[PDB]
DNA sequence: GCTAATAAACTAAAAACTATTATTATG
DNA sequence: TAATAATAGTTTTTAGTTTATTGGG
């Protein structure tokens, strides 16, 4: 486990994001509106367990608990709620912006000390372990303390500060019709050449909703792979791809909508009277006879080694049918913490193995009480992408054996051939049809719907949104491509009569 | 007096919905533990009924799973403990009284906790 | 057994199919059935489940008064499986 | 023309993971 | 007289159920 993160929005309260030059787009402010709508989306369906806040400056009023003016805080640091959500709708909007303004001030000046000294003590009142402190500053001028030089002064040795105590502020762009003048006021204040007249710096991902559990990195287990008995070596296990399930629901009362506990009893027919797990028997009716047995012989027979890995050999990559899957592969990675020295071990067998192009099969047991199967460990050398970021980790891919019984029977299947020529038509089909795959191009589309009709009804919206499903097959666009070649190699196989259905 | 006071403060303290309502009245609960530890022969009979109320206080005031409530309810519980270690019979007609009351509190939310 | 089914290329192209799961994790076919400690009688032990209140001295919720949720985010709204 | 499993979803249940906190040790 | 050391508290599978649902005869 690590720290969390930490997110701090704070917007200007003034004219410029209310107004646009070109009323059709969104304004300043009501974007900046859909952009944390979005954010927090995001965020409740990935991190709800971090925290988020809202605070404006250059309002008129002001409510802070450090109580300086224009500096008034609309959320304090917290996880996101679909409250937080409607508390900002309600000011969304061309209209939402008006009411705003109508019980809200904007406008006044402000001072950039002022709204550091602010969320540094918010920052500061969170007592959680934190390892992020991103704050995103709304507004599209970097003049208004260049006007006054001590406060642009004050200001940039406070963001210094502040940047040198672990808080990261990065710089959300704004549409200035002047330029929003990057380098001017900025890359000298703000942690990290056009002078954006725009303001999509990367706010597209920022309206980009995302539907991702995203879980943090743990450890499996550290299990401790023996390698005849006594030379032993500590290793992590993780699993880079793990199925994302939907969350649990969650028993609750019909008449309070409060969760309702449910507790269990096990007891007495003819009496009914409570009973106790003593009084429980395992039994199991074979043919007519009943074995009566209990609970600690049935984890003592799956009970054969230590939870851990025993070898048994190393064998050529080749040796392995690609069809012969068990179950989805684990990661192996070296690991110092119970055996010291072991990441050497763990390089130099890499290398001669990488070398050799043998993986190393194993007996796995994962815990106490449980079946040692067979392991393949095949190399798994480090790969950089352009940006030389790891796109392949560096260990080993764990993979499954079946056991003979873990293999099931065919009828037996005979050989037929085809022509030459319709391998031909299969190829130019294939062709007008080819495309490059990438593991992050296809979702699950029942739980992309799934979770908008969660947001919809917890937004009490109207509509749900539409799962766009990426896995149905555009069959206007295919039938366009191929036209002929469906039919022809119809005619070629099938008879003109016999189509494929009877 | 001091004790009745901090226990008026304390049965004012958790109206407001904050895990600063908490910090304040286990503070205020610590400072009850370190004084009336003490008492010559006289405040502990004040002590008793303000125990009575304040114990059946938060018995139907707290009524919250909300930790705030939790780690007060047990810094509560732990002074009742060191109190009663030597505090004598004369707490008694509150015991069964507060029998009614602790298992009441165990079986309730605190054994959702 | 076989999966009797079509596979299916675009709307113009679709051939009958028979899966078969050549590899298939095998499991046990007899549970370990729970009867009683003298009579070894599972008539004599049968089970039920209990939905009371967490306050209000457990305060017993009807069976079908209880209805499912789901966490969202800070928050739990109520949401049943219709 | 007479009924027939089945994987999914559902539980319990069991372990690993940080995260602390009496406890002498000494006086 | 004051320091260390197992130690329980949230996630995450996963074995055993439980649902009706297609597939037939």
């Amino acid at each position: 486990y690590s720290g969390r993160d930490s997110l701090i929005f704070l917007v200007d309260a003034s004219k410029a994001m209310f107004e646009s030059q070109s009323e059709d787009e969104l304004t300043p402010f009501d974007m900046s509106i859909q952009c944390i709508q979005s954010v927090y989306i995001s965020k409740i369906i990935s991190s709800d367990r971090d925290l988020l806040a809202v605070v404006f400056y250059g309002t008129e009023k002001d409510k802070n608990s450090v109580n300086f003016k224009n500096i008034y805080v609309l959320q304090e640091l917290d996880n996101p709620g679909a409250k937080r959500i409607l508390e900002l709708d309600q000011f969304k909007g061309q209209q939402g912006q008006k009411r705003f303004q109508d019980m809200m001030g904007h406008g006044s000046d402000y001072s950039l000390s002022e709204v550091l000294w602010v969320c540094a003590n918010l920052f500061s009142d969170v007592q959680f372990k934190m390892s992020h402190k991103r704050i995103m500053l709304f507004t599209n001028e970097d003049n208004p303390h260049g006007n006054d030089s001590a406060k642009a002064s004050r200001a940039r040795t406070k963001a210094g500060d502040l940047r040198d105590t672990g808080i990261f502020l990065d710089l959300m762009h704004l549409k200035k019709p002047g330029g929003f003048d990057i380098s001017l006021f900025y890359r000298d204040i703000i942690s990290i050449l056009r002078v954006h007249f725009e303001e999509s710096s990367k706010l597209e991902d920022l309206l980009r909703k995302v539907r991702a559990k995203e879980t943090r990195k743990r450890a499996l287990s550290r299990l401790k792979l023996k390698l005849n008995k006594d030379i032993v070596i500590s290793v992590g296990i993780y699993n880079l791809v793990q199925k994302a399930l939907k969350p649990p629901p969650i028993k609750l009362y019909r008449e309070t909508n409060e969760p309702v506990k449910t507790k269990t009893r096990t007891f007495n027919t003819s009496t009914g009277g409570l009973l106790l797990p003593s009084d429980t028997k395992r039994s199991q009716i074979y043919g007519s006879r009943q074995i009566i047995l209990e609970k600690e012989e049935t984890e003592e027979l799956k009970r054969f080694d230590d939870p851990g890995l025993m070898l048994m050999g190393f064998k050529p990559l080749v040796l392995l049918k690609k069809h012969h899957y068990l179950r989805p592969s684990l990661f192996v990675y070296p690991e110092e913490s119970l055996v010291i020295g072991s990441s050497t071990l763990f390089s130099a067998l890499l290398i001669k193995c990488l070398e050799k192009e043998v993986a190393a099969l194993c007996r796995y047991t994962p815990r106490r009480n449980i079946p040692p199967y067979f392991v393949a460990l095949v190399p798994q050398e480090e790969e950089l992408d352009d940006q030389k970021i790891q796109v392949t980790p560096p260990g080993f891919q764990l993979v499954f054996l079946p056991f003979a019984d873990d293999k099931r029977k065919m009828p037996f299947t005979e050989k037929i051939m085809a022509t030459p020529e319709q391998v031909g038509k299969m190829k130019a089909i294939v062709e007008k049809l080819r495309f490059t795959y990438r593991s992050d191009s296809f979702e699950n589309p029942v739980l992309q719907q799934h979770f908008r009709n969660l947001e919809a009804l917890a937004l009490d919206l109207m509509e749900p949104e539409q799962a766009v499903d990426l896995t149905l097959p555009k069959v206007e666009a295919m039938n366009k491509r191929l036209g002929s070649l469906v039919d022809e190699f119809k005619e070629l196989v099938y008879p003109p009569d016999y189509n494929p259905e009877g | 007096c001091s004790l009745l006071r901090l226990q008026e403060t304390l049965s004012a303290a958790d109206r407001c919905g904050a895990a600063l309502a908490g910090h304040q009245l286990i503070r205020g609960l610590g400072q009850e533990c370190v004084l009336s530890s003490s008492p010559a022969v006289l405040a502990l009979q004040t002590s008793l009924v303000f125990s009575r109320d304040f114990g059946l206080l938060v018995f139907v005031r707290k009524s919250l799973n909300s930790i705030e409530f939790r780690e007060c309810r047990e810094e509560i519980l732990k002074f009742l403990c060191i109190f009663l270690e030597k505090m004598g019979q004369k707490i008694a007609p509150y015991s069964v009284e507060i029998k009614n009351t602790c298992t009441s509190v165990y079986t309730k939310d605190r054994a959702a906790k | 057994i076989h999966w009797p089914c079509r596979l299916t290329i675009g709307s113009n192209l679709s051939i009958r199919i028979a899966a078969y799961k050549s590899i298939l994790q095998e499991r046990v076919k007899k549970t370990w059935t729970v009867v009683d400690a003298k009579t070894l009688k599972k008539e004599d032990i049968q089970k039920e489940t209990v939905y009371c209140l967490n306050d209000d001295d457990e305060t017993e919720v009807l069976k079908e008064d209880i209805i499912q949720g789901f966490r969202y985010g800070s928050d739990i709204v109520p949401f049943s499986k219709v």
